[PDB]
This record gives structure tokens, C-alpha cells and sequence, in this order.
């Protein structure tokens, strides 16, 4: 139909997708949504739905996360990564329900990645591999790992959760994580096995 | 493990009766007005939407009452019974409104029959309807099957009401292929042309679009002209942009022209011992000898027949039952392009060596070993082209064997060793003919013009008939050389009258050569004779008949001269 109608049915879509991730999506229809995703990608506009949603997550990402993760680099810093990974997938649950039933026919006939593996890769692009947030999350499991070793105990759990993270992170395997974790992981076990290796001989 | 014996069956059946009797529901859908009660776990486990509905976190997933809009209730109502018996029961009206109900809740299941239905179905009208919905409701293999249908029939009907509501890139991607079946490029010109003047001023740079599309060869006939009658006013870099489509964009050959008339055989000698037969073909003009996939590839002893609309049909047959030759009524039709077979419509009886014969638009099968213990063993069956269903039609008068038939005026005539009957389309009954003067079996006859060519039997018997004077005359003996058994082959060629036989003798090598026959001089005159070193040897049951074909698409046949 006319540029109007599709128009407001986006500019709906988006804020329904706006208040689901915003922890209120309790009062929000589905039956609605659904069907205005219906009547949009049936008019051959999925184009500008992708990009639509597209800059909607990472503008939601940008202003939200990425401000709550530096906000608070030094109080539950780690806690506090892993409680926003875990709403950001809970939201992309409801999510990528809908632009998957988008993505179906979208990434039949378009070939790109689906809206769960976006929100990955955007997620990836947008929090963990930040200018800043990346070298502190490092240093912090750098820290956290060489005091475990040194005797004292601490939480195990959470680097579990962490690992986790990052390998779903990965989003095709082990190219991402390996990389990030190991790499200095590995420089440090280097430099503290060689450290030990000298004191006891 | 699913133990399919008991539980399954059972709790399928269990779930039907608690469906049927509305007992532990606990989700009913509101479509307009409808109620109908029934079971979340059947819709997730069917429905890949329902699940995402009564899993997914919302207001919805604790809703007693949803009312579901854009749905069919007759629609969901067989989806519904279909997930609660396993049982789809579709017709062949309401397939379009089921497939889009489908896509919608996402029923991957019946999705996938209902495209297979539809593929199944594009027999003559709804091609390019079909086409249209499969671009609005992404299919890829519909889509691929209708684009190749529409560009096999639409190339020879450019008419249909339903065409010309069509998107942009459907038609740009019908126009632009290199498979259009024409063979000549003014039709799709004139096409493009019909399909821009009822929608003119509104697809304007469309019509421009299309114009490039049509390319030169078509660009520099009319289209200026019509374009300067029917352009809108005050219109001036319109006239800029189409000036500009006369030197570039390639212009090259297409596919559609080379529809050369050749010869399609059946059963020939084949090369690898590991294999009895082949189908190959021979070009009377390009003097090549082609060859063609066998449509069974194990089967044989079969039927040929070709439309006027230059189509290829194979019908009945026998195969070895491979035990450790079984009669089959399978049916196939010959693609074109593909150079595949693509079954259609199995028939009613298992006929050994079917003869199908074309009138009306209608396929009809005349004897061939029906079943053989008929209580009326002389009965016969036709097919229909447009619905794609065998019709029972009047039997035959006299049961015959080795049996041959034709199609004269739009009337069926059927040869034996000496009677002839005519069947009446129109009234479905036979009428007494004219009797042969000789007994002769084991011969094929050809209907070239309004004259049936009786031709061999046992030899070089010509014996003519012709409908109007209703009366059989010989003409003359074909020159062959003694001590041989010739196998002649009655054909049209080229709108004349020709042979092809093969001569056999003692210690002595098979020669192909083909004459022309006169009809006022009663001579077959010395038309070509075929060289060896192209055609091999082809056997004694082979068949020939007159059809078009795709030199690109099929491929050479390789032996040594």
C-alpha cells in the first residue's frame, strides 16, 4: 500500500520493540505483531525492516549496556556483564521469534546472517569488543585468575558463566574466544609457570 | 524409540475423540466469530507460529480467548483436523488459501504437501497465476517450475488475463530469460507492448524498462511509433532515455528459434552392453544424429505421440521385474529444456505398446493389451491434457493386435490388418469404413494431409486412403533391393510426404536412406541417403515420429563412424 501505512506500521513495530526490551513485556500483544510483520515483509520491504531493526538493537545497545558496563567497571563489573548478556538474550528470545519468522523467507532469498546471529554479532561489535570494555574485562580475568592461582579462593562460577558467554559469543565456534581469553591467558600462564618452574628448581 | 504399534495410533486416536467430545481444551481461536476449541500442545507441536504464541512471554501466552484475524475459518478448521489426524484430504480450489494460511501459521508439514500439489498441478492455466502467488509467497521451487512452465505455454499464448497483473521483477525475470519458447521475436515484442498499453501512465518507467529488456531486434520495428501515439504530454527526456536503446545492451540470438524439426526414435541399439536400449533422435537438416535420456531407464516397449504444439508423451510399457518384464501403466512427458522426464498421471490399465493418438487437445490410447482378460476385450482409454484425468469413452468395435492409428480432420482412425472404424469425438460411437482389399499386419500408417498411408505389412505394400472419396488405392512399390525385408517408416516431413526404411539381406550391413515421395508421380524419388558414419545400427522395434526439438539442450551422440 502507500509509504504511509508501512511507515506507521514500522514506527509501531519498533516501539513494541522498544518497550519488550525495555524489562516490559508483560502487557504487549504478540497476535498484533506478528501479523503487522506479516503484512510487512509480504509487500517485498524486508530490506528496510533488517536495517530498521538493525539500528534499533545497536542504538538500544549503545545507549543502555554500553553505559551500564562503564558505569560500573569496578563494582560487580563482571556481575553486572553477565546479568546484561542474560536480558539481551532473554529480549532477543521474543525477538528473533518474530524476525525469525522474518528471517525464514528473509535469509531464503537474501543469504545474510539471521536476526539471532545479528544481535550476536552486534552485541560482539558493540560491548565486548569495545575500545575500553575489552582491554578492562582482560585485565580483570587476568587479575582474578592469577589470584586464584596464587592459593585464595575465589568465584568459579562466574568465569564459567563468563567462558559461556564468550564461546556463544563466537557464534560459529571457537574464533572469537579462543583468541580473546587464551592469548593473554596463555602469555600469563607463560610467564607464571616460567616464574615458577625458575623459584623451584 | 517411537513404537508405532500401539501408542502412537492409539494416542493419535485418543486425541482426535478428546478434540471431537471438547475435553481438557484450554485455547479456543476467535476467527471472525468462530470458535474453535482445542489443544496447545497439538498447535506447537503442528505449528511452528503456535509455538512462539503459548511460549513466548507476552500477554497472549496467558489468554484464555485469542482472536486470530487474517485466517480462513474453513482453512484453519483443516489444519486443525490435519494435526489431529494426520490426514490433509485437500481439493483443488481452496490449495491457494491453504498454502497462504500455512505460510502464515507456519506449518512446515502441510506446507510442504501443499507445494508439492501445486508442482504437481500446473497443467495449462494457472502457470502464471501460480507464478504470481509463489513471488508473493516466497517458494523457490515453485517459483523455478512455474517460470519454466510460463516459458514453455505463455511463449505460445501471450494472452492470459492473469498476466497482466504481474510485478515488475516477475516480468523482467520472464522477459529477460534465455528460454522463451518462440520462434520468432516479434510475439514477445507485441507481448511486452499488450502488457504496457492497458496500464499506460502508471508504469511509465517500467515501459522503459521493458523496452531495454525487448532489446533492439524488436526496439527498431514499431515501438517509436506506437510509444509517439501514446505518450504523455510535455514529456521530453522520456524521449532522451529510449533513443539511448538502439546500439548497446547486447543484442543476441535466442533459444526459442531453434526449433528444427527432427525425428524422435525410441529403442535403439545400444552402445554399452550394460544397457538394451536407447532413445536418440536424427536431424534431417543438420545431418546429426542426437540422443535423448530414457524415461524410465530400465523400462521399454513403449508408446509414442506427438501434439501439434510439438509435446512428447510415453505411456504404458514393460520392465523386468528384477527378481533377485512386468507390465506398468506409468505415464511421462518429455521437457524441452531439461532433457529430464517428468511423470504426470499414471493410467488405468498395465498396456503393452499403447498407441496414443492426439485430437482436440486430447491424448487417446487405443488398444495395446489392455489387461487382455476384458470381458470386452476390445476397449480403449483416453487422456485429457487440460484436467489430467483419464476419461472412459466408447470401446472398440473388433478386438485387434499390432494395431496402428491415427488422426485425420479431427476425427480418430484406427488401422487393423484389413477393417478401419471411426470414432466421433463429438457424439463418441464408431462408423463403419472402408475394408481393405489386403490382409497385412505388423505395419504402422502415417496421416499425412487429408490421405492415410498404409505403408508395409506382412512388405512395400501402398495402400491410400483418403476421407473424402472414402476408398483404398495402391500407388506403387517402393524400390528395394531383393532378397531384403525392408522396415518402412511413414512420416510428414517438412509439410511432404517422405520414408524412412532400412534394408537387411544375407552376410550384409543395415543402410538408412530416406526418399521423397511425389503424389501425383507415385515415385519416391532420391531424397537423402543417411551415412553410416553418423547413424549406427537401430534394431527391429524401434519407433519414429515427427517433433521439434533443442539441438543446445540435448547432446550428440558419440560413435565411431
Amino acid at each position: 500500500m502507500d509509504e504511509k501505512y508501512v511507515n506507521s506500521i514500522w514506527d509501531l513495530l519498533k516501539n513494541a520493540i522498544q518497550e519488550i526490551q525495555r524489562k516490559n513485556n508483560s502487557g504487549l500483544s504478540f497476535e498484533e505483531l506478528y501479523r503487522n510483520a506479516y503484512t510487512m515483509v509480504l509487500h517485498k520491504h524486508g530490506e528496510k525492516l533488517y536495517t530498521g531493526l538493525r539500528e534499533v538493537v545497536t542504538e538500544h545497545l549503545i545507549n543502555k549496556v554500553r553505559e551500564d558496563v562503564l558505569n560500573s567497571l569496578n563494582n560487580n563489573f563482571l556481575q553486572t556483564l553477565n546479568q546484561a548478556w542474560n536480558d539481551h538474550q532473554t529480549a532477543m528470545v521474543m525477538i528473533r521469534d518474530i524476525l525469525m519468522y522474518m528471517d525464514r523467507v528473509y535469509v531464503q532469498q537474501n543469504n545474510v546472517e539471521n536476526v539471532y546471529n545479528l544481535g550476536l554479532i552486534i552485541f560482539r561489535d558493540q560491548v565486548v569488543r569495545y575500545g575500553c570494555i575489552r582491554d578492562h574485562l582482560r585485565q580483570t580475568l587476568l587479575d582474578m585468575i592469577a589470584r586464584e592461582r596464587k592459593g585464595e579462593v575465589v568465584d568459579r562460577g562466574a568465569i564459567r558463566n563468563a567462558c559461556q558467554m564468550l564461546m556463544i559469543l563466537g557464534l560459529e565456534g571457537r574464533s572469537v574466544y579462543e583468541e580473546d581469553f587464551e592469548a593473554p591467558f596463555l602469555e600469563m600462564s607463560a610467564e607464571f609457570f616460567q616464574m615458577e618452574s625458575q623459584k623451584f628448581l | 524409540r517411537q513404537i508405532n504399534t500401539e501408542y502412537a495410533v492409539s494416542l493419535l486416536e485418543q486425541l482426535k475423540l478428546f478434540y471431537e467430545q471438547q475435553l481438557f481444551t484450554d485455547i479456543v481461536l476467535i476467527v471472525e466469530g468462530t470458535e474453535f476449541p482445542c489443544h496447545k500442545m497439538v498447535l506447537a507441536t503442528c505449528s511452528s507460529y503456535f509455538r512462539a504464541m503459548f511460549m513466548s512471554g507476552l500477554s497472549e501466552s496467558k489468554q484464555t480467548h485469542v482472536h486470530l484475524r487474517n485466517v480462513d475459518a474453513a482453512t484453519l478448521q483443516i489444519i486443525i483436523t490435519y494435526a489431529y489426524t494426520g490426514n490433509l484430504a485437500m481439493n483443488d480450489s481452496t490449495v491457494e488459501q491453504l498454502y497462504e494460511t500455512a505460510c502464515f501459521l507456519q506449518v512446515e508439514d502441510v506446507l510442504q504437501r501443499c507445494r508439492e500439489y501445486l508442482i504437481k498441478k500446473i497443467n495449462a492455466e494457472n502457470c502464471v497465476r501460480l507464478l504470481s502467488f509463489a513471488d508473493l509467497f516466497s517458494c523457490e521451487e515453485l517459483k523455478q517450475s512455474a517460470k519454466r512452465m510460463v516459458e514453455h505455454k505463455f511463449t505460445a499464448v501471450y494472452h492470459q488475463d492473469a498476466f497482466m497483473q504481474l510485478s515488475h521483477d516477475l516480468l523482467i525475470d520472464i522477459l529477460s530469460s534465455d528460454n522463451l519458447n518462440v520462434e520468432k521475436e516479434e510475439t514477445v515484442r507485441e507481448a511486452a507492448m499488450l502488457w504496457l498499453e492497458y496500464n499506460t501512465e502508471s508504469r511509465s518507467q517500467y515501459l522503459s524498462s521493458v523496452l531495454s529488456q525487448i532489446r533492439i531486434d524488436a526496439l527498431s520495428e514499431v515501438t517509436q511509433r506506437a510509444w509517439f501515439q501514446g505518450l504523455p504530454p510535455n514529456d521530453k527526456s522520456v524521449v532522451v532515455q529510449g533513443l539511448y536503446k538502439s546500439m548497446p545492451k547486447f543484442f543476441k540470438p535466442r533459444l526459442g528459434m531453434t526449433k528444427e524439426e527432427m525425428m524422435i526414435f525410441i529403442e535403439a541399439s545400444s552402445e554399452n552392453p550394460c544397457s538394451l536400449y536407447s532413445s536418440v533422435c536424427y536431424s534431417p537438416q543438420a545431418e546429426k544424429v542426437y540422443k535423448l535420456c530414457s524415461p524410465p531407464a530400465d523400462l521399454h516397449k513403449v508408446g509414442t505421440v506427438v501434439t501439434p504444439d510439438n509435446d512428447i508423451y510415453i505411456a504404458g510399457g514393460q520392465v523386468p521385474l528384477k527378481n533377485t518384464f512386468r507390465t506398468v501403466n506409468c505415464f511421462y512427458w518429455f521437457d524441452a529444456q531439461q532433457n529430464t522426464w517428468f511423470p504426470k498421471t499414471p493410467m488405468l490399465f498395465v498396456r503393452i505398446k499403447p498407441s496414443l493418438v492426439c485430437c482436440e487437445g486430447y491424448i487417446y490410447a487405443i488398444g495395446g493389451d489392455s489387461v487382455g482378460g476384458e470381458l470386452n476385450r476390445r476397449t480403449v482409454e483416453r487422456y485429457d491434457t487440460e484436467k489430467d484425468e483419464w476419461t472412459m469413452v466408447s470401446p472398440l468395435p473388433c478386438a485387434w493386435q499390432w494395431s496402428a492409428a491415427v488422426v485425420v480432420h479431427d476425427c480418430i482412425y484406427v488401422m487393423t490388418l484389413n477393417l478401419m472404424y471411426c470414432y466421433f469425438p463429438r457424439s463418441d460411437s464408431w462408423v463403419e469404413m472402408a475394408m481393405r482389399q489386403t490382409s497385412r499386419s505388423f505395419a504402422s500408417a502415417a496421416a499425412f494431409g487429408d490421405k492415410i498411408f498404409y505403408i508395409g505389412g506382412l512388405s512395400v505394400t501402398v495402400e491410400i486412403y483418403d476421407v473424402n472419396k472414402n476408398e483404398w488405392k495402391m500407388a506403387a512399390n517402393i524400390p528395394a533391393k531383393r532378397y531384403s525385408d525392408p522396415c518402412v517408416r511413414a512420416v510428414v516431413i517438412s509439410n511432404s510426404l517422405c520414408v524412412f526404411m532400412r534394408e537387411t539381406h544375407l552376410n550384409e550391413r543395415a543402410k538408412y536412406v530416406t526418399y521423397q515421395y511425389d503424389l501425383e508421380l507415385d515415385r519416391w524419388s532420391l531424397r537423402q541417403h543417411i551415412s553410416e558414419r553418423v547413424l549406427w545400427d537401430l534394431g527391429r522395434d524401434f519407433r519414429c515420429t515427427v517433433g521439434k526439438l533443442y539441438p543446445s539442450c540435448l547432446e550428440e551422440s558419440p560413435w565411431k563412424p
